């Protein structure tokens, strides 16, 4: 979140949701509106759009995406992901959540990116634990995105 | 447990013939998936050519309709 | 016949040939795996502009249906 | 009879029979990767060809509009 | 004399630890590569989870250019 040096360069902040459920092990990831995003192209309008990753000890496993919201820097998503992770298997995973722009010439940079699951501190930490914690939580936590090598190097 | 010819009688040489019947195992297991992969992979790239066929059918439908309708407009 | 330590040095010498027949299978899988990864994020693009073409399609359909009913 | 290295011999033939298929099976990545190019430019052509159509139907609305007044 | 017996059963010591070495090595490398193929399989699976939406897709277009179609050809009187 905005510990990061996402702040100085006003990535933008997203908001989402962590559900899960320990005693039938599914889980259910929903996205929900994103504010004050970094524009990319000059004189043009972003079109931002989200792909999301599971992953093992940051070993990668499989994705999903959003839909893409086009001309804004304030997305409203509301959508929703939902997988299976056994109890003993929770304790072994992250999840990666990065922010592109769509432009049909590719190529395409990152806006930021962000990850829930150990090897974290704060809001990051934060969200997971009370994710694990809480049966079907119906709360939201806000995220400010950070950069690429940054999150590399946290990670790590 | 029997995959190789023993010269001795030592645990490292148990452990061994165990490691070399484990690694067989899994390549046994490999060459059945790598036949069931190239079997669906085969599939979907001629999957592809259908897909492809539709769609310039399809733009093709398109840019004769295009034409169509802007030979009406005067 | 049959000697200890020209079977055990001979059964080293392939067992570490077997590591390195792997070694290229598992190379060969590293590869694909990026490519086949990266071919789709290639499929995203595709996908969005043919989804993109599907609401201008189902927006002249309708509009085209509406413009000949005109015609008495 | 002494035990004998057959299934150690065994086991390097699994390997190299999985690795000829194996370098079949990348090269249709490769026709896959050639097949997705072509693909990519046909997904645009499609997009630009709908977008003209739509513009163009709401002309010709305007045209019949027109004919039958 | 040295050469006889003592030399032989050190030379064949280090040759089995290497050994070791190599065969756990291996197996953790075809578990590695094992757990590669399961994510590459289930990826291609998952791409064509992907691939019947832009047929469906393709077969919607079908659909009301189908129907335009006879709009379109009873249109220019």
């Amino acid at each position: 979140s905005g510990g990061g040096g996402g702040i100085l360069e006003k990535l933008g902040d997203i908001c989402f949701s962590l559900r899960y459920v320990p005693t039938a092990g599914k889980l259910t990831v929903v996205i929900l509106e994103a504010k004050n995003l970094k524009k990319m192209d000059v004189g043009g309008l972003s079109d931002p759009y989200v792909k999301i990753h599971l992953m093992q000890n940051g070993k990668r496993l499989k994705k999903k995406k959003t839909t893409i919201k086009k001309n804004t820097l304030n997305p409203y998503y509301n959508e929703s992901f939902s997988f299976e992770v056994p109890f003993e298997q929770i304790q072994k995973v992250q999840v990666v959540v990065t922010v592109l722009d769509y432009d049909k010439i590719g190529k395409n940079d990152a806006i930021g990116k962000v990850f829930v699951g150990y090897n974290s501190t704060g809001a990051e930490l934060r969200h997971w634990s009370d994710m694990l914690a809480n049966p079907r939580r119906p709360i939201a936590q806000w995220h400010t995105l950070q950069v690429e090598e940054e999150v590399d190097a946290m990670l790590a | 447990g029997g995959f190789i010819r023993r010269v001795t009688n030592d645990a490292r040489e148990n452990e061994m013939d165990e490691n070399l019947e484990q690694v067989s195992g899994i390549i046994g297991n490999l060459r059945h998936m790598a036949l069931d992969m190239g079997n669906e992979i085969d599939t979907q790239n001629r999957q592809i050519d259908r897909i492809m066929e539709k769609a310039d059918s399809n733009k093709t439908r398109i840019d004769e309709a295009n034409q169509r309708a802007t030979k009406m407009l005067g | 016949s049959k000697q200890a330590l020209s079977e055990i040095e001979t059964r080293h010498s392939e067992i570490i040939k077997l590591e390195n027949s792997i070694r290229e299978l598992h190379d060969m899988f590293m590869d694909m795996a990026m490519l086949v990864e990266s071919q789709g994020e290639m499929i995203d693009r595709i996908e969005y502009n043919v989804e993109h073409a599907v609401d201008y399609v189902e927006r002249a359909v309708s509009d085209t249906k509406k413009a000949v009913k005109y015609q008495s | 009879n002494l035990t004998s290295n057959r299934r150690l011999q065994q086991t390097q033939a699994q390997v190299d029979e999985v690795v000829d298929i194996m370098r079949v099976n990348v090269d249709k990545v490769l026709e896959r990767d050639q097949k997705l190019s072509e693909l990519d430019d046909r997904a645009d052509a499609l997009q630009a060809g709908a977008s003209q159509f739509e513009t163009s139907a709401a002309k010709l609305k305007r045209k019949y509009w027109w004919k039958n007044l | 004399m040295r050469n006889e017996l003592e030399e032989m059963q050190r030379r064949a010591d280090q040759l089995a630890d290497e050994s070791l070495e190599s065969t756990r090595r291996m197996l953790q490398l075809v578990e590695e590569s094992k757990d590669a193929g399961i994510r590459t399989l289930v990826m291609l699976d998952e791409q064509g989870e992907q691939l019947d939406r832009v047929e469906e897709g393709m077969n919607h277009i079908n659909q009301d250019m189908k129907e335009a179609e006879k709009n379109l050809k009873d249109l220019g009187k």
